[PDB]
RNA sequence: AAGUCCCGGCUAAGUGCCAACGAAAAGGCGUCUCCAGCCUUAGACAGCGGGAAGGUGGGCCCAGCAGCAGCCAUCCUCUAAG
RNA sequence: ACCCUCUUAAGGUAGCCAAAUGCCUUGCCGGGUAAGUUCCGGCGCGCAUGAAUGGAUCAACGCGGUCCCUACUGUCCCAGCCUGGGGCCUCGUGAACGCCCUGAGCCGGUGCACAGUCCGGCAUCUCCCUACACCGAGAGAAGACCCCGUGGAGCUUCA
RNA sequence: UGGGGCGGCACUCCCGCGAAAAGAUAACACGGGAGCCCAAAGGUCGGCUCAGGCGGUACAGAACGCCGCCGUAGAGCGCAAG
RNA sequence: UUUGCUACAUCGAUGUCGGCUCUUCCCACCCUGGAGGUGCAGCUGCCUCCAAGGGUAGGGCUGCCCGCCCGUUAAAGGGGAGCGUGAGCUGGGUUUAGACCGUCGCGAGACAGGUCGGACUCUAAGGGUAGGGAGUGCGGACCGCUUGAGGGGAAGGAACCCC
């Protein structure tokens, strides 16, 4: 049988949360930084924040910030040879390096 | 004694035991062997597979159920023979296959019988048909003992004791292995038989039904026994 | 069915009872015999030397023969403790449909070939796993080697005997 | 076409002379090798002659089993000996 | 045998049967044979007998199906001898099919898994006549079986 | 479509596993679901803490109400699974 | 040597059951030959090992194969060769077209159920085999007599009776 291609399929363990990270958002110090254009970020999905959540295929990728729309950011990521632009809420981002 | 009774058909089997003159049913079960019409494959080559395969699956549980009910009786050495009957070739296929235990298969008395019915009426039919066989199977030790007794008498080795007075002498020492007592109610022979069982001596009670009984009564007065060891 | 069919590994471990309906009861029911907590000198063991599977039929026959031999020597509750360690967790299954459903022009051949459970087995995934051991005093060391040798004859995997 | 090449060992079956290609559990002190443990010139193992045993063949049960037929203990005339 | 209920109105009467109709199945008992899965008679758990969808029933008739007996015989045990016309040898007339090739002895292998031709062996002097058909996966016909094609044709009806 | 047929629907969609710690990945493989329900079971603001257990109380009982102690979730969140 | 599983080869065809005829092979030994054990006194049994040189027949029933049965036999073993062999036969079975019955289907029609009737083509290039004639070589033309490398064989097998 071929697999169902829902939005959150084959994510039983990617969207786990370890016992010491559970609860409504713990880390506020990452949210106190305002990314400017040209910065590098890492797309890290937060399983407990259900707004502005990216797709499984982008978890752990490194993007470049190119703009801002509201409270969410426009991030340019490479998948293969293709450029893709995402709009991600800052709860799903960490700075790179 | 106990005699095993089995009636087997293509889809029905019955298991029973003959305890003296009593007939007791142990298990009756069906097998669901279908035919060519409720099929199925609509192919000649493989329709005949099922009809010849759950036919065998049914025979497998008949043999398995026979083993469970008959093996306990064998271990106490209480069964003397097994009679198998039934219509068709079901009895032949069961007897000549590996589905019976060798202990059970060794006790099956030839030949197989044709019985039309199942259940308790069918079991009584099987016993009636085999009355000739059970006549020979009921007295074997007696026939074996008389030959052995006759051999010892000619050798003049003193292994056989006869006479009411001398038997009582050997009974007290527990030297009589087997004592054949002629059937005579109200006489010393019956009283002697009852006492003899107390010393471990196996007792065989015979009468006019056996041609050798007349020989015992005419010669030894109806009392004769085999000695475990020489006395004098 | 010959034991060469279910002696080798074919697939993963198949144990989860909640996703597997209709598993037959194993032949082994008693795994510890004798008087454990008795005072014993020797603690000799039966150790495999290969990887494979042991059907629950082989595991129960190797146990009856060993218990009868030791009980034949002196007694039952007396100074011996017979213990079989592995439990048959794995479930072995047979494509029985070759028997019935393979001849109705039903899903015959290899069509719908996932099999149905027929019994259980003990996976032996390491080299040198303990299968049985027996504890006796010093006067019975010889009747204890022979019990484990006779039992080793009814098991599919090659084994040794170790004394300690 | 190119070694009847060199050294240390094994096999007696024509085993073998097979990368992909043809054999299992079990048995063999057949022969070759490495580890254990236990006895040895205060005479080991095997063998050979003798002592090779006595109260008693004690016994319970038994005409009698006078180890060894149904349960079982356990004492020295003793020393180069039981 | 009698009464009540449901499918859907009623619930197989007279007869007949293991039938040219009975799956189980070579049904069971008898006849016939030394020996009878066929045949005859009887029985009737009739998968799935039955009344103009015609039931039971055979006098006469049959280049209809089946079983038995007598007679008779080369059908056989088990083959033999004889005759006419061919075949065989000679004169005259005078075709057809097989044909990559002429290179086709055989055994074990290789390889789409059964080689005349390849590998390893063992064999093998050339030509001609009669006889035999085992092999050449022998010759003869774009397989009727089976499946496929958004190919047909005739028939049917509740498409 | 392990020939076709009969069966089933692996013919649209969702969850786990198959799946080999990025991504992609097949089976007439395994374990199951959807084709809706709700004017609140939707929006926001405030207060509170759940299942289970222990001690004391008339009817009161394992399980009514009251007074206290513990309880990381062992509850609930329309419906499968995560 | 069964029955399945797979779908590699053959669809501008490798004639598809059984029987008869004829040939050969395997051994996992039914009888015949050798040796042993036995709960082997003798006769008869049962079992183990070697061994494939010879044998393994006649009938009733069924299209069969299997199987059951009759009278014997030393025994009346079991398998392979494209389930050996239809350019050798046969044509009972099976699978065309005609027809009857039962069940099923509104029908046309179906069955894997029963029954009656239903075609068997060919002149042998090559090989092989069975026999019969010439030639060249050995070795100038002829007449006569031989040997015994090699090759084949089952040339014999078995039972009953006497002492």
């Amino acid at each position: 049988v071929a697999r169902s291609k829902g939005y959150r399929s084959k994510t039983r363990k990617l969207l786990e949360k370890k016992v010491r990270e559970k609860g409504a958002i713990p880390k506020l110090s990452l949210l106190m930084h305002d990314y400017s254009q040209g910065e590098y970020v890492v797309v890290k999905i937060n399983p407990s924040i259900h707004k502005g959540m990216p797709h499984r295929r982008y978890h752990g990728k490194v993007g470049l910030v190119v703009g801002k729309r509201g409270k969410a950011y426009e991030v340019k990521v490479n998948i293969g040879d293709k450029e893709r632009v995402l709009i991600v809420r800052p709860e799903h981002l960490i700075p790179f390096n | 004694e106990v005699f095993g009774l089995v009636i087997v058909e293509r889809d029905y089997a019955t298991i029973g035991v003959l305890k003296g003159t009593k007939v007791e049913v142990l298990d009756e079960f069906e097998g669901f062997v279908p035919g060519k019409h409720m099929m199925g494959g609509q192919s000649q080559r493989r329709i005949e597979r099922i009809i010849e395969e759950m036919y065998h699956n049914f025979l497998k549980e008949v043999g398995e159920k026979v083993n469970q009910y008959f093996l306990p009786y064998i271990e106490m050495k209480k069964m003397k023979g097994i009679l198998i009957g039934g219509p068709g070739f079901a009895k032949k296929d069961l007897y000549e296959s590996d589905l019976l235990d060798y202990r059970v298969k060794k006790l099956v008395l030839q030949p197989l019988f044709d019985i039309p019915d199942q259940g308790e009426p069918g079991l009584k039919e099987l016993i009636m048909k085999a009355q000739d066989i059970l006549k020979n199977q009921k007295y074997i030790e007696v026939e074996n003992l008389m030959e052995e007794i006759k051999y010892h008498l000619a050798k003049d080795d003193g292994m056989v004791v006869y006479g009411l007075e001398e038997i009582r002498k050997a009974l007290q020492l527990g030297a009589i292995d087997a004592l054949i007592v002629y059937e005579e109610p109200g006489s010393e022979l019956e009283k002697l038989s009852q006492e003899a069982e107390n010393y471990g001596t196996k007792v065989y009670v015979i009468g006019d039904e056996l041609p050798d009984g007349e020989w015992v009564k005419k010669t030894f007065g109806g009392a004769i026994g085999k000695l475990r060891f020489k006395i004098y | 069915r010959p034991g060469r069919c279910y002696r080798k590994f074919s697939g993963p471990a198949y144990t989860r009872r909640e996703y597997i309906p209709g598993i037959p009861m194993p032949k082994i029911t008693k795994f510890v015999m004798g008087n454990v907590n008795g005072d014993y000198d020797y603690e000799l063991r039966l150790i495999t030397t290969e990887k494979g599977q042991i059907r629950h039929n082989a595991l129960e026959a190797a146990r009856v023969i060993a218990l009868k031999y030791l009980s034949k020597k002196l007694a039952s509750e007396q100074n011996f403790a017979l213990v079989v360690t592995k439990y048959p967790h794995h479930v072995i299954r047979e494509n029985k449909m070759m028997a019935f459903a393979g001849a109705d022009r039903l899903q015959d051949g290899m069509r719908l070939s996932f099999g149905k459970p027929i019994g259980t087995a003990a996976r032996l995934e390491k080299l040198g796993e303990l299968v049985m051991y027996v504890r006796v005093k010093k006067e019975h060391l010889e009747a204890a080697k022979e019990a484990l040798k006779i039992a080793s004859s009814k098991l599919p995997i090659r084994t040794k005997i170790e004394i300690s």
